[PDB]
RNA sequence: AACUAAUCCUAGCCCUAGCCCUACAAAUAUAAUUAUACUAUUAUAUAAAUCAAAACAUUUAUAAAAGUAUUGGAGAAAGAAAUUCGUAAGGAGCUAUAGAACUAGUGGAAAGAUGAAAGACUAAUUAAAAGUAAGAACAAGCAAAGAUUAAACCUUGUACCUUUUGCAUAAUGAACUAACUAGAAAACUUCUAACUAAAAGAAUUACAGCUAGAAACCCCGAAACCAAAC
């Protein structure tokens, strides 16, 4: 049984400068021609799905899922996110302790684009300041700052199984806009090994 | 069979506080099944105790015993995971804190003899245990000088207490 | 060496029908006008109902009671066991 | 619980079946 | 359709007007209305004993024990038997209401 | 045994008797079971002698906690922090009283 | 009384109280499998190169952990086996007696 | 926190009760299992001895009356009838060195252990035996004891079991760890009670007896002897 499908039905293209940006909401009003028919399909199974109010529900799941990481609440996070999302979140956090906190959101979350036997994926736009600090098995700090807020803008895709009676909205994937700044680098320094050659061969 | 050496590598310490020195890394690696005598392997372990990672590797490369080659392979595996999984920045910054060998489960057979005699044949197996601490090997011990020896003797004389008296 | 695991918890009911009704009619003879002797209420091997004896006596009585219904193998074994028992008690 | 009915010996004459092999001979004699 | 009445305590204290209830019981139970030397009257009569003891038990609230039943030959025994107090208070209950000192702590975990 | 056992020198806690004597024992705890033959002797002790000891020594905290218990136990705590436990299983009133007096001293 | 395709309510388990359709029945262990219910998440394709892909895998449910559902009223009604006019055995609810027709299951 | 190891409960059994029983093809007694001719085709005398009689010889068991009488190297022991009387699934058993030898007749063994789910990455749990490692040793001595500020020094002290004389500087036996491994019967007495010139739920004893209860006597090991097979 699969309650989620990897990938996005149609990839929404974020416009550069959207962080600076009513306005964008009207752009959705202009673009509901592409998306309203999709919105109707979610509405048909639910009838209470509105692009205006979904971000509030979507935001809680996103924040709640991040909180589970600190407590390693795998069972709780399992419900919040889809099967595809869960392994990525926690696989690289094995044998690590992370302190994550959510600072006030810079801008309100808004639905951006939705698509849809039937799996509905809703893109949500979120800019929020957060604090991240990850330590080693020995407790040594390896990445992030304990109490430094980092402002990050990303687009988060939630998914639900419309056909299933118990289907619910669970975080599936995140769309990263190209104009977003690169993530902070690791504290430690890495070494790139040189080319490997056989005894007969010579360096090139 | 007990495999508590591996569990020592699965230990996760609590997050270190700001007012705490950076914890040195400790790695526990072992090979459970080796077709070699523990007693013979122990000699190799004893010599390498306390030496640096590079110094031990160099000696192993020029060692004639079969166990030494196995030890070098075991050492290389531990070093690789240490950087890959134990967040070791420098490959050279490793030294042999502990090295020892243990008995392993053997196989039993009957040893025939050409003159009608028989014997108990045993196929020996052993375990090899090593713990590696990140950092250079500790400085070697310095023999006590005559001044140090005399001071202790005088201190002992002063420390003497009267026995069995009011 | 000793167990490293706990045994299953056990609770015993002392007022079950078997225990509750245990001993009833033990006074059948005195309270029943002696029409039925309490020995008549003994349940067990036929050759020792209402009768007691030493191990040799019990085996001998068993042989007589069910000798016609005993297996040849059992009968042969009983005879051999009886012979050893007879010598020990009657000579040592 | 309620105690079971008291055991009772069957009264009255009882005639063994002569044809039955199991019935002991002494129970079929005129003295019987 | 049968409902149990509330359980009744076995604690009995001699009434202040003990004789009043006693004599009234005899005055009613006994036709002679408490005759001379009532204390020394015998209770061997079955009918009189049942009426007197039952009436006293209901009115007073204390009943003669079956083990002590035969001892009630004379009214003197009945009068003496009733006048002795009976308390249901447990030993722990008595200890609780015994001016517990500050350094002594009691807690009933049952 | 002396070689295999520890020893100490004569000493006093803090010169207790120089100015005024202070009782080291600070707390006594008694556990009892309402229905247990082992506690019968302890059961009677509470009725008769527990009060007298409390009056004689009012500076010791006394705890009496009847509870379902397999074996009654007495716990004595001292000012210095020493704690000693004595089982009262199937012990008479006289035995209990003697032990308490020794503990106080 | 449980057959593949039967709508049943999970008396106890991870998804207790969620009605599902049977898809596999291991009668030897009295196990009933409901698709999309009592479904845990596990890694498929775990290999040296890749960690693996999370998938939802159903877990067995014992027979006592499920009960049949009356079509008109969705409840875990106890059923009793009785024949029909055609002679085919049909489970009948002990209370609110009704015929639960045998479900249609696609060929494996 | 280590190694070697250890950990577990059902694999199953035992005794009574109940119950008698009447549970593919192809090839085969030739050379059994060789699809058709050979070549006729066929068990079994008292059971004895061993054993007991401390050897050995006649001899030696295999409901009440009653262990009375007789018999018997009168000894180890053997022992009627008359005459009365006679309807009718469980375990103060065992649980992988225990219980059947057994998971198995594979003369005759050895052994297995996660969880509800492995279509949840196969489980944990234990300073736990001896043996080792972590951590070689430091004048002096049955290895400890009294001690001591102090591990060793100073002081005191002729390993153990059994057996010899109530003595070993004799002599036997012991590499060590775990499990297994040797006293069993009531005729009479004392004691505990019931009832009493009577006692006992039939068969017994009685001039205080009679009835019930309680109280007891090992293990391993020959050279041998005989029967029946091979």
């Amino acid at each position: 049984h699969l309650a989620c499908t990897a990938g996005i039905f149609d990839p929404y293209v974020p416009p550069e400068g959207d962080a600076r940006m009513l306005t964008q909401r009207t752009e959705r009003l202009r673009k509901n021609a592409a998306s309203q028919l999709a919105i109707r399909k979610i509405r048909e199974f639910d009838a209470n799905f509105k692009t205006k109010d979904f971000p509030e529900k979507a935001k809680d799941i996103f924040i709640e899922a991040h909180l589970c990481l600190n407590n390693s609440d795998h069972d709780r996070l399992h419900t919040l996110v889809t099967e595809h999302c869960f392994p990525d979140m926690v696989w690289d956090l094995k044998y690590k302790t992370v302190r994550w906190g959510f600072v006030e959101s810079l801008e309100p979350a808004q639905v951006v684009h939705v698509r849809c036997n039937m799996y509905g994926q809703v893109t949500v736009r979120l800019h929020t300041r957060q604090t991240l600090a990850i330590y080693d098995r020995f407790g040594r700090l390896m990445y992030g700052q304990e109490d430094v807020p980092k402002d990050v803008l990303e687009y988060v895709v939630f998914e639900r199984h419309l056909m299933n009676p118990y289907g619910s909205w669970r975080m599936h994937a995140k769309i990263v806009p190209a104009w977003a700044p690169p993530k902070q680098p690791i504290l430690k320094t890495l070494m790139i090994p040189g080319p490997q050659l056989k005894p007969w061969e010579e360096y090139e | 069979i007990s495999r508590k050496w591996e569990k020592k590598n699965k230990i996760v310490y609590p997050p270190q506080l700001p007012g705490e020195p950076r914890r040195p890394a400790e790695i526990y690696h072992c090979r459970r099944q080796i077709k070699y005598s523990k007693d013979k392997m122990w000699y190799l372990a004893k010599m390498i105790r306390g030496m640096s990672i590079d110094q031990a590797l160099a000696q192993l490369e020029f060692n004639d015993k079969k166990g030494a080659q196995i030890i070098k392979e075991v050492l290389l595996e531990a070093q690789d995971m240490a950087v890959r999984d134990h967040n070791v920045e420098f490959r050279s910054n490793l030294h042999i804190a502990e090295s020892t060998s243990g008995r392993g489960q053997c196989l039993k057979r009957i040893r025939y003899h050409g003159r009608g005699r028989f014997g108990i044949m045993e196929k020996v197996y052993c375990h090899y245990f090593v713990k590696l601490v990140e950092g250079p090997p500790p400085p070697p011990e310095v023999p006590k000088t005559a001044v140090d020896h005399a001071k202790d003797y005088i201190q002992q004389l002063r420390s003497r207490t009267i026995i069995h008296t009011l | 060496f000793v167990r490293l695991t706990l045994p299953p918890p056990k609770v015993v009911d002392r007022w079950n029908e078997k225990r509750a009704l245990f001993g009833v009619y033990d006074n059948i003879g005195i309270l029943g006008n002696f029409e039925k002797h309490p020995k008549e209420l003994i349940k067990g091997p036929v050759w020792l109902r209402g009768w007691r004896g030493n191990e040799l006596q019990r085996c001998v009585r068993k042989k007589k009671f069910v000798g016609n219904r005993m297996f040849i193998e059992d009968l042969h074994n009983l005879n051999k066991r009886i012979s050893y028992l007879y010598k020990h008690f009657n000579r040592h | 619980y309620r105690a079971p009915p008291p055991p009772r010996r069957r009264p009255g004459p009882h005639s063994p079946d002569p044809e039955n092999l199991l019935t002991p001979r002494w129970q079929l004699t005129p003295r019987y | 359709v049968l409902v149990c009445p509330p359980l009744r305590s076995r604690a009995y204290t001699p009434p202040s007007d003990l004789q009043s209830r006693l004599e009234s019981h005899i005055k009613e139970v006994l036709g002679s209305s408490l005759p001379n030397n009532w204390q020394d009257i015998s209770l061997d009569d079955g009918h009189m004993k049942f009426r007197l003891l039952a009436g006293l038990a209901d009115g007073l609230g204390h009943a003669v024990p079956n083990s002590r039943l035969h001892q009630m030959c004379r009214v003197r025994d009945v009068l003496d038997f009733y006048n002795v107090p009976v308390q249901d208070k447990s030993k722990f209950d008595e200890l609780v209401a015994s001016n517990l000192p500050p350094n002594l702590k009691i807690s009933w975990s049952y | 045994t002396g070689r295999g056992t520890s020893s100490r020198f004569l000493t006093s806690v803090l010169h207790n008797g120089l100015g005024r004597y202070v009782q080291q024992l600070q707390r006594l705890s008694l556990s009892l079971s309402r229905d247990a033959p082992s506690s019968r002797g302890a059961r009677e002790f509470v009725e008769r002698e527990v009060t007298d000891f409390a009056r004689r020594n009012p500076g010791v905290v006394v705890y009496v906690n009847p509870r379902p218990c397999a074996m009654p136990r007495i716990v004595a705590e001292y000012l210095n922090g020493a704690v000693r436990e004595e089982n009262v299983n199937s012990k008479s009133v006289e035995e209990i009283k003697s032990l308490v007096q020794k503990l106080a001293d | 009384h449980l057959f593949c395709g039967d709508m049943v309510e999970i008396l106890e388990g991870k998804d207790a109280g969620k009605q599902g359709k049977v898809v596999q029945v291991v009668r030897q262990r009295n196990w009933v499998v409901l698709e999309g219910l009592n479904t845990h998440y596990r890694y498929i394709g775990r290999t040296k190169d890749h960690r693996g892909t999370m998938i939802a895998s159903e877990a067995p449910l014992l027979h006592h952990q499920v009960k049949l559902v009356d079509p008109v009223d969705r409840k875990p009604t106890e059923i009793q086996w009785r024949f029909t006019e055609a002679g085919e055995r049909v489970r009948v609810s002990t209370r609110s007696g009704r015929i639960i027709p045998k479900p249609e299951f696609p060929r494996a």
